């Protein structure tokens, strides 16, 4: 375990959070470009962590072309490392340094697809990521893009249940969640993925809420507050108040203006209300928006 | 569900990848399966006293089996074995754990917290990560979707006999999780409504009732024997209101096979 680490050469630090530290890395031996996540294991005496127990025995699992693949394992007495696929940036930054122009939108449609294609892998081996967001979709100078991140991630061969302390941030958050449902369901992850289709696509967050009811809000502000017949259950849902304000679905041409019929389409099916009835991964990939789709690169400003 | 079938591919294949040893007991120079009885039935305990999933506890188990299958423990030992399996287990399943220092409490400090901590890391490593692993419980939700009333009786006594066949290596390490839940939930659902396998899941698992005999057999007698076996944590788990008091419940005399 020693040797192993020793064959590792620090490059840069990439990554930084509560888990603890992402560098990129070389194997000294081989001359692989990794990353190296360093999960501090003092800093509480409590073992291993739960985020990196799920995180490595579901990413092992789940060898797919965009999910970053986890490498290795190494654990020492007192330092827990994952070795992972290296990859060049996230899609935060990269929708950040392409605001000016904007992310062109078959390069949109290549991104959208392999996250599908890799989210219907997660869903059809029976984990949920939950904490989809741009900055754990990672990117390189290639096209792909992968998911990352399973910090948060379950399996849910048993019904996965709902944790206020363990949430997506608040943009990202589907609305089952929002209102208290019970279980978490695949549901949420495609929430997810059309709220960030949508920001990729009009460079402005889709539904950014200032707290939980305020999130509620923006998202009844744009698609209309749900009830009986649109999400059969929504008034009897835990946190759901009978007092809130009762809006109009806005027009979707005008939420989305630069998609075309397929891509509105697909975004209105993503951004359903009744989660039974949000369209599932699998479903989204046989969609005609990507009847022709393509794999373009980015422009990465490194 | 979308996936609902998918995941049941998935299961029925990691099953087989995630299995134990059938015969590992015998190479155990130091404890038995009677030692085992008794660690299951501890930790059905443990897991009734900080109010644990019931996936945990079946995860828990798999943990034991895969690391008893490869390792010689001592019968002094078999309890920080058994102790680490539930707080990994918890780690991987519970929505936050307990406390380290719940699970040294729960041993009465026969071990420090560091030596769980210690065997936490070697099970980990015998493991090697692998922890999701399929469960009775797991396939019994799959086949749960295939009520067409949905019974909750029929679930907990479903869940009841699953839990049992956790107690006794012999026989129920020679069957596969598929199997054990195929055969609880045809028992269950016989003796609270009088049906039987349903054919949609006779072609959703390739299960048939004659597949299912050897395992449905052993546990329909281990039904019989329950108010008698030597360990009891889980029908006195199973008498609570929960669970529909479905302990209670009296198991037929025979199988209509
Ligand atoms: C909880 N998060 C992680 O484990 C994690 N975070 N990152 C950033 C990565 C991980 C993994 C899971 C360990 C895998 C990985 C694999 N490759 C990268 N590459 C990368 C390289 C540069 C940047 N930057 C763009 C943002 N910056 C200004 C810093 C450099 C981001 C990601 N990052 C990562």
């Amino acid at each position: 375990p020693l040797v192993d680490m020793e064959n590792f050469q620090k490059v840069e630090k990439i990554g930084e959070g509560t888990y603890g530290v992402v560098y990129k890395a070389r194997n000294k031996l081989t001359g692989e470009v990794v990353a190296l996540k360093k999960i501090r294991l003092d800093t509480e005496t409590e073992g291993v962590p739960s985020t990196a127990i799920r995180e490595i025995s579901l990413l092992k699992e789940l060898n797919h072309p965009n999910i970053v693949k986890l490498l290795d394992v190494i654990h020492t007495e007192n330092k827990l490392y994952l070795v992972f696929e290296f990859l060049h940036q996230d899609l935060k930054k990269f929708m950040d340094a392409s605001a000016l122009t904007g992310i062109p939108l078959p390069l949109i449609k290549s991104y959208l697809f392999q996250l599908l294609q890799g989210l219907a892998f997660c869903h059809s081996h029976r984990v949920l990521h939950r904490d989809l967001k741009p900055q754990n979709l990672l990117i390189n100078t290639e096209g792909a893009i992968k998911l990352a991140d399973f910090g948060l991630a379950r399996a849910f061969g048993v019904p996965v249940r709902t944790y206020t302390h363990e949430v997506v941030t608040l943009w990202y958050r589907a609305p089952e969640i929002l209102l208290g449902c019970k279980y978490y369901s695949t549901a949420v992850d495609i929430w997810s993925l059309g709220c960030i289709f949508a920001e990729m696509v009009t460079r402005r967050a889709l539904f950014p809420g200032d707290s939980e009811i305020d999130q509620l809000f923006r998202i009844f502000r744009t698609l209309g507050t749900p009830d009986e017949v649109v999400w059969p259950g929504v008034t009897s849902m835990p946190d759901y108040k009978p007092s809130f304000p009762k809006w109009a679905r806005q027009d979707f041409s005008k939420v989305v203006p630069p998609l075309d019929e397929d891509g509105r389409s697909l975004l209105s099916q993503m951004l359903h209300y009744d989660p039974n009835k949000r369209i599932s991964a699998k479903a989204a990939l046989a969609h005609p928006f990507f009847q022709d789709v393509t794999k373009p690169v980015p422009h990465l400003r490194l | 569900p979308d996936y609902h079938e998918d995941i049941h591919t998935y299961l029925r294949e990691m099953e087989v990848k995630c299995k134990p040893k059938v015969g590992y007991m015998k190479k155990q120079p130091d404890i038995t399966n009677s030692m085992r009885a008794i660690l299951v039935d501890w930790l059905v305990e443990v897991g009734e006293e900080y109010k644990l999933q019931n996936e945990t506890l079946h995860l828990a188990v798999n943990y034991i089996d895969r690391f008893l299958s490869s390792m010689s423990v001592l019968r002094g030992k078999l309890q920080l074995v058994g102790t680490a399996a539930m707080l990994l287990a918890s780690k991987f399943e519970e929505i936050y754990p307990p406390e380290v220092a719940e699970f040294v409490y729960i041993t009465d400090d026969t071990y420090t917290k560091k030596q769980v901590l210690r065997m936490e890391h070697l099970v980990l490593k015998v493991l090697t990560f692998d922890l999701a692993a399929p469960t009775v419980n797991q396939f019994l939700t799959q086949y749960f979707l295939h009520q067409q009333p949905a019974n909750c009786k029929v679930e907990s006594l479903a869940m009841f006999l699953g839990e049992l066949s956790l107690i006794d290596a012999d026989p129920y390490l020679k069957y596969l999780p598929s199997v054990i839940a195929g055969a609880a939930f045809h028992l269950a659902l016989y003796t609270v409504t009088g049906q039987s396998w349903p054919e949609s899941l006779i072609r959703k698992t390739g299960y048939t009732l004659e597949s299912l005999k050897p395992c449905l057999m052993d546990l329909h007698q281990t039904y019989l024997k329950a108010p008698q076996h030597a360990q009891q944590s889980i029908r006195e788990k199973y008498k609570n209101s929960k669970y529909h008091g479905v302990s209670l419940l009296n198991p037929p005399e025979t199988l209509n096979l």
